[PDB]
């Protein structure tokens, strides 16, 4: 465990972090000479059209967060069982096993079917 | 025993639908429920538990009917996707589990587990379908997210949430409803029965099938173990029926109106809470199960996109033997002699009467007999003359599986002594 | 504030601009190569300050007009100039650049500076890598003030400082 | 925190700031370095200029960095223009003090780090998560559908990577117990050098650091000769200066953190030194980190896809149940030396072939 | 996505401009749109001298130029029938294949930089630097040389030419068996 | 406490404010992760440590990531298109809302609990043997509801 | 106690939310928040009664993931060729 001092030292230390930052941007901001153009302001590529008018992204960026949230609720469960190892024996180790093997199931069954589509 | 052979059957088939043909995989899946079916019967009388798993009288009933829709439903389904199986094998295990605890938690893990699936079944692509299973999937998690914090409030009233603990005043009482509210837009009941219409009018028929048996089975076991209180169960009842009937006398198509009949069918069963008697509902569940999963096979038989009620018209000329069982059907649901819809229907009743509750009582009898307009004129109308419908007269799968539908609902209903007496632990 | 207002710190930032000169190529034709070659492992324009290459113009400060620029390619070079931060500059390097060249015809802007304020201009074909580097030191010093025509003048430190865009 | 002292608010802050400033007099300089270092690796000699060392060249960036002209883009979001780097830097900058760069008191008295959380790899984790939040989030708000596309791969790549991290650091968990960087470098102290035991593991680390922008999918995308990248192509003076700074305080988070996990964090067999190892080891990782940089060749980010998913992240969690199988029932600590060196044997004669 | 690729970005060499028809991570099509270097040889050469179009030959394709002196130079003295010595030839043959040695390690330079490593641009690119010296001895021009003439070459060989050819042919077998 | 407690739930109620009142939907989904955040500081008042650290990492780290992958792949940020608006229902709707609030107000006004635990913080350490165990039954049914789920949403959106 | 009050009335709010949004997933994002008030109200009374309540809210996670996953997939479904996310946009079965 650990005491709960080393978290408002933790908030002490973002509030440094974010101050540095926002100092940084301030001097970006304030130093430059400042002469705003229609064209400057045009996002990309001589006109229009960097991309343009083009239809939805691919679902793949989807699938992609999608797998990734459910991984991550997979660790998220096989961690207290990673800490309290010894304690927990062959019982603890034989539910965190089902557990990933189902788990391993569902990516062979994403992985035989494949998400380049 | 049972759930490991569900999950075996499932976490094997997901993989062997990669070698496997979907047909294959469709044999597969109707063995692994038979077998689950079998298996819960040799085990009849032999209560099992071994954490907040616990098995009784309730889950052995609730979790046998569940296996014969879903057995039913997949008979039906002929398409070459695998996952258009692996789905319903999920909902069956998930109904399983949410019969078969008492734990709230693990009551919201197995509710999402056993109605995902459905959401994703619910897709034959057609227009009507995407909004069915938009209207659906967001109402069934708001339903979701009030009986979390209901969970949640109960947790607050007691230090487990296991149900039967002692209860606070308002708080118990709070978390009660929060409770309710889930629970009762599952089994749907008024005044959350909005969604049931358009989604059986939405879905495929024989998914509707599925739907309006095990779903509403399920749900009613998960009641079964909460304590509602008298004045909850008075307004459900009153409103859920009054409004099923009603709003049923105004619609034009079949699946829409069985909708609005099952909400006022869940009014009814609502009664057998009153005391929780779970052999009044047990029965009242069996001889709904079979007379609903037979006339929505039919209706399959007719038309997986939508049946309008004149459709339904000419059966017995078309099909006598299905007139017949659409006939029993409709009057079985009606709960009229000598057919066991009026002895699930007396048991209920009766379990209310028991508890004290007599005005609700009348005016759910009244509400009863309004119902038979329609009742007839959907049963009747299988004698009116043919008008232009699509028949598909069914493999020997579907008549056989309509055939003992409709011959076990006359033959309980005739002499029901002889399961009735084996609902308790089983003698 | 554009590198000014104060004795010190307007030629520190001309020190700091000058050894930061961040070249953007425009690569065009034949000149392209022999800016190219500045960078291979016998002459590196990659020591002054003009090791990093940001192909993006949002990123960079001097744009080498390197080869031919045809008439087609004029606009299009040109948003590429608009699109740029304002302590921007621009090199035209080669003959074909610079002025019509041989190539006095139809089809050749006959000097760039038509569509892009030059700072530098770089006589050659194609000048000499060590003369691109030349040049780049050229504009080194004209941005520190240190740089004067035939005529007497001081040249301003940016060029495309001084026109009215539209 | 169990046996270590907590140092005062003002301590924590002044240690803070110092780290910060310290992170960024590093990255400038190891922008020197690397680029010094990929120019030896091309015969071709670095800027002998400025400097002599090149050592007041960053300070010319710097000074170019500021007053050009940090412009805000027409079609782009007027917050999150300016928002994203700022998240994209604070959430980079710490989860640098947990390394311990010595024993307790070796900061001339109060603490090497600045904090030691009980709970430091899921910081690091959810710290790690929120650099992609930056990434992507810059990529929408510029306004342009082309850098988003690359906001996308580089998102869904170091997404798909961050998940395998998870899996990277299961292992030497169940051997130290502790969710503590500390107790895990004073387990390397007494058994010796985890990496040893977990190997393999190791590597699915390592080759994870290689797609947090490191190189090696190098699909990431740079907006260069690809589809261009997110996060950056729109931003002029100090907004693209802050992503380019949060990229490498992230390599240098890496190479930093290779040595603490598995290898020797400092707290070596001989002459046992507070900092000089810890900065020698990240040395070492960034020297064959550029050797990789100017080395190999990129990745397209299908094949980056399929090898971190298909490869990398089974082979993590396989190595994970084989560890807590053998960590629950404790039977030897030899074990798992055994198997690791075993399997570096495979993994190596594989090769040559 | 109708996409646009636009000139020179993202970094594509050879000013041109690309319509990528894209769908997902795949390549429907590529339209691609030229003539932002339309500069006008078949144009300007109907304006000049047959000896001046020679300084006008090697700047269309600047990386393998010899091939264009060479082939311009055949093509008038078969129109007009000039007789080639010996050494002539040889020499052409000779600065057409050297022309053809930094025209292809440009083109895999390039190649490899363009997607994958940036390291195996400069060696390759080092070795170019060796030959483009040699004609500058001969030349006194890196390329766009003007030495070929319509009957052979311009003018004999200095004696420090060779010496530094067979510098860079031995060296040469052992650095393009290192890159392949 | 007090004086940070007051800070964290005026930003939490502000939060969600904002993330139920804001028409843009990533300033939505950004004040519901800055909502996250303030509510895994509040979990580790709470002496939940793990689980402020889980929150960060799953709920805002993954789950409003992969919402913002949609919304970003389907536009959607300008939310009132096809609009229906009903508008009377928008102060009627905040009349529910108030409501649904009441009655748990109701519900937990008057109440006051011993909130006097020795959790020693919500540490892994502790919950392992808790997961795996009394809730391994839990554990290994939540697994068949994601790895379902995975199916589910694999036959969902599968062009064939 | 506060927590607890604050709980509900973040429930309230996903509840104006599910309410008055126009799109589907702006109401999904009020439903999740929904969630979230549970899990501090379960937090609280897990300090109050004896730790099972971050077990509880851990599995919660588990679920609301599931939920997220499988609704977003029927989001992309009916809203990949269709028009606005408007939720208004399908009243084809009526009454
Ligand atoms: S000036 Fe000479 S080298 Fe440059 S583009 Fe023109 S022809 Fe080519």
């Amino acid at each position: 465990m650990a005491p709960i001092q080393e978290y408002v030292g933790t908030l002490i230390y973002v509030g440094v972090a974010l101050f540095i930052g926002v100092a940084a941007l301030l001097v970006g901001a304030l130093l430059g000479p400042k002469k705003p153009g229609r064209a400057k302001l045009m996002p990309y590529e001589s006109g229009n059209d960097p991309a343009g008018e083009v239809k939805r992204f691919p679902v793949h960026f989807y699938v992609v967060a999608m797998l990734f949230i459910l991984f991550d609720v997979e660790v998220a469960f096989l961690w207290p069982y990673a800490v309290s190892a010894g304690g927990l024996g062959l019982y603890g180790f034989l539910g965190v096993l089902a557990f990933t093997l189902l788990l391993f199931v569902g990516f062979l069954y994403e992985w035989w079917k494949g998400v380049m589509r | 025993m049972t759930l490991a052979i569900l999950a075996v059957f499932s976490v094997a088939l997901t993989l062997l639908g990669f070698v496997l043909p979907p047909q294959g995989v469709k044999r597969a899946t109707l063995l692994g429920l038979a077998l689950a079916l079998a298996s819960l019967l040799l085990t009849w009388g032999k209560p099992f538990a071994f954490g907040p798993y616990a098995v009784d009288g309730v889950s052995q009933v609730f979790t046998l009917l569940a296996l014969l829709g879903a057995l039913w439903t997949v008979g039906l389904v002929r398409s070459g996707r695998f996952e258009f199986y692996l789905l319903v094998l999920y909902a069956a295990l998930g109904m399983h589990l949410l019969a078969s605890t008492r734990h709230l938690l693990l009551m919201l893990v197995a509710l999402e587990a056993l109605s995902l699936p459905l959401y994703a079944l619910a897709t034959w692509r057609r227009g009507q379908g995407l909004e069915a299973a938009l209207k659906y999937f967001l109402l069934g998690a708001l339903a979701a997210a009030f009986f979390l914090y209901g969970a949640a409030l109960f947790y607050g009233a007691t230090g487990s949430l296991v149900l039967g603990a002692p209860g606070e005043g308002p708080l118990y009482a709070l978390a009660l409803g929060l409770l309710l509210v889930g629970l009762g837009f599952k089994a749907a009941l008024a005044p959350f029965h909005f969604w049931t219409p358009d989604v059986y009018q939405g879905s495929p028929t024989p998914v509707v099938l599925f739907m309006a048996t095990s779903v509403k089975a399920a749900a009613f076991a998960a009641l079964l173990r909460v304590a509602a209180p008298p004045e909850a169960l008075a307004l459900l009842v009153a409103l859920s029926v009054v409004v099923g009937n009603l709003a049923a006398l105004a619609q034009k198509e079949a699946k829409r109106l069985l909708a609005y009949s099952s909400i006022a069918h869940a009014g009814y069963m609502a009664l057998a809470l009153y005391t929780g008697n779970a052999q009044a509902l047990g029965f009242y569940l069996l001889t709904y199960v079979l007379a609903t999963g037979l006339a929505f096979a039919v209706l399959s038989q007719i038309s997986p996109d939508r049946v309008p009620l004149e459709a339904l018209r000419g059966l017995y000329r078309k099909d006598p033997l299905l007139g017949l069982a659409f006939l029993v059907a409709m009057l079985s649901l009606l709960g009229l002699p000598p057919l066991a819809g009026f002895w699930g229907k007396y048991l209920a009743f009766a379990e209310a009467a028991r508890a004290g509750a007599w005005g609700v009582l009348v005016l759910a009898l009244v509400t009863s007999a309004v119902s038979a307009y329609y009742y007839l004129g959907l049963g009747l109308a299988v004698f009116a003359r043919p008008e232009e419908t699509p028949f598909r007269p069914g493999p020997p799968w579907a008549r056989a599986a309509v055939v003992a539908a409709g011959v076990l609902l006359l033959a309980l209903g005739l002499l029901p002594g002889l399961v009735l007496p084996a609902l308790a632990a089983g003698g | 504030r554009e590198g000014i207002l104060f004795t010190t710190l307007e030629k520190l930032v001309a020190w700091g601009r000058s050894n930061s000169l961040w070249p953007a190529t425009f690569g065009l034709a034949c000149c392209a190569i022999e800016m190219m070659a500045s960078t291979d492992a016998r002459n590196d324009l990659a020591r002054f300050g003009s090791e990093v290459f940001r192909a993006s113009p949002r990123q960079a400060d001097v744009m080498i007009v390197a080869g031919r620029l045809s008439k087609k390619m004029a606009p299009v070079m040109r948003r590429v100039w608009e699109q740029m931060p304002d302590p921007k500059w621009v090199i035209s390097m080669g003959a074909c650049a610079s002025s019509g060249g041989m190539f006095n015809n139809y089809a050749i802007v006959q000097n760039v500076d038509s569509v892009v304020p030059v700072d530098v201009y770089v006589p050659g074909c194609p000048p000499r890598p060590e003369a691109l580097i030349y040049a780049v030191m050229q504009l080194q010093k004209k941005v520190r003030g240190q740089a004067y025509n035939e005529r007497g003048e001081r040249l301003p430190p940016v060029a495309a400082w001084k026109r009215t865009r539209g | 925190t169990w046996s270590y002292p907590v140092d005062p608010y003002w301590m924590v802050a002044l240690k803070a700031l110092l780290v910060v400033v310290g992170l960024l007099t590093a990255f400038a300089f190891m922008t020197l370095i690397e680029r010094r270092l990929l120019a030896r690796f091309q015969v071709r000699m670095g800027p002998n200029r400025v400097g002599p060392f090149g050592l007041l060249q960053p300070l010319a960036d710097a000074i170019k960095s500021i007053f050009k002209e940090d412009i805000v883009v027409a079609q782009a979001d007027r917050f999150l223009f300016v928002l994203a780097p700022l998240i994209s830097v604070v959430f980079a900058l710490l989860a640098f003090g947990l390394i311990p760069f010595g024993p307790p008191g070796s900061f001339f008295g109060y603490q090497p780090w600045v904090i030691n959380l009980d709970l430091g790899i899921l910081y690091l984790f959810a710290v790690s998560e929120l650099a992609v939040y930056g990434i992507f989030l810059s990529g929408w708000a510029s306004g342009s559908k082309y850098s988003l596309l690359g906001s996308l791969r580089s998102s869904a790549s170091l997404i798909s990577y961050e998940l395998g991290l998870g899996l990277a650091l299961l292992a030497p968990v169940l051997l130290v117990g502790s969710l503590n960087l500390n107790d895990i470098v004073n387990w390397q102290k007494e058994h010796g050098w985890l990496f040893l035991y977990a190997f393999p593991a190791f590597l699915v680390y390592l080759i994870a650091s290689m797609a947090e922008a490191a190189r090696t999918p190098f699909d990431l995308p740079e907006a260069e000769q690809e589809l261009v990248g997110g996060y950056h192509t729109e931003y002029s003076s100090i907004k693209w200066a802050l992503f380019q700074m949060a990229e490498y305080i992230h390599f240098i988070t890496a190479s930093a953190l290779i040595p603490t996990l598995f290898l020797g964090g400092w707290t070596m067999p001989v002459l046992e030194v507070p900092y000089l190892w810890m900065f020698l080891k990240i040395a070492f990782f960034l020297f064959f980190f550029i050797w990789i940089r100017a080395t190999w060749f990129r990745l397209r980010y299908d094949q980056l896809l399929r090898f971190g998913w298909g490869f990398l992240f089974p082979l993590a969690l396989l190595w994970f149940l084989v560890t807590a199988l053998v960590v629950a029932l404790d039977l030897p600590r030899t074990y798992l030396l055994y198997l690791s060196a075993l399997s570096f044997l495979v993994l190596l004669g594989a090769v040559l072939y | 996505m109708t996409l646009n690729v636009g000139p020179q970005h993202p970094s594509t060499h050879g000013v041109l401009r690309l319509m990528v028809t894209l769908s997902g991570e795949e390549v429907l099509e590529v339209v691609p749109h030229i003539g932002y270097l339309h500069t006008g040889f078949e144009k300007t050469m109907e304006h000049r001298t047959y000896l001046q179009n020679i300084t006008y030959t090697p700047r269309m394709d600047y990386l393998h130029s010899f091939a264009h002196d060479l082939a311009y130079a055949l093509a008038v003295e078969k129109l007009l029938g000039a007789v080639v010595p010996p050494r002539a030839e040889t020499i052409r043959v000779i600065l057409n294949e050297l022309s053809r040695l930094a025209s292809h390690l440009v083109f895999l330079g390039t190649g490899l930089l363009d997607l994958g490593a940036l390291t195996p641009f400069f060696y390759a690119f080092r070795e170019r630097e060796t030959i483009l010296d040699l004609f500058e001895w001969v030349t006194g021009q890196r390329f766009h040389h003007n030495y070929i003439r319509i009957g052979g070459v311009k003018e004999d060989l200095p004696e420090e030419f060779v010496p530094e050819l067979k510098k860079l042919l031995e060296v040469l077998p052992h650095r393009i068996d290192e890159y392949e | 406490m007090s004086l940070l407690e007051g800070l964290a739930l005026f930003l939490l109620l502000l939060s969600g404010v904002l993330v139920v009142t804001l028409r843009n939907a990533i300033h939505a989904a950004l004040a519901l992760i800055l909502n996250f955040l303030v509510l895994a500081g509040v979990y580790v008042a709470l002496d939940a440590r793990f689980l402020g650290f889980i929150q960060v990492i799953v709920y805002a780290g993954a789950i409003v990531v992969l919402f913002l992958f949609v919304i970003m792949l389907l536009f959607a940020a300008q939310g009132e298109i096809g609009f229906d608006p009903l508008v009377r229902s928008r102060p009627l709707a905040a009349l529910l809302a108030l409501g649904v609030a009441g009655i748990l107000a109701a519900g937990l006004w008057g109440l006051d609990l011993a909130f006097t635990q020795d959790l020693k913080g919500g540490l892994p350490q502790a919950l392992g043997p808790l997961l795996y165990g009394d809730w391994l039954f839990v554990l290994l049914a939540v697994g068949f509801l994601l790895m379902a789920a995975t199916v589910v949403a694999v036959a969902l959106v599968e062009p064939g | 106690m506060s927590y607890l009050l604050t709980s509900a009335l973040l429930f309230a709010l996903g509840v104006y939310g599910v309410l008055t949004r126009r799109t589907a997933i702006l109401v999904f994002l009020s439903i999740e928040l929904m969630l979230n008030a549970a899990n501090l109200s379960l937090v609280g009374f897990a300090r109050a009664y004896g730790l099972d309540g971050q077990v509880a809210a851990l599995m919660v996670i588990a679920v609301a993931a599931a939920e997220v996953a499988v609704g977003l997939g029927l989001i992309v479904a009916i809203f990949r060729h269709r028009e606005s996310t408007a939720v208004d946009d399908l009243s084809e079965l009526r009454g």
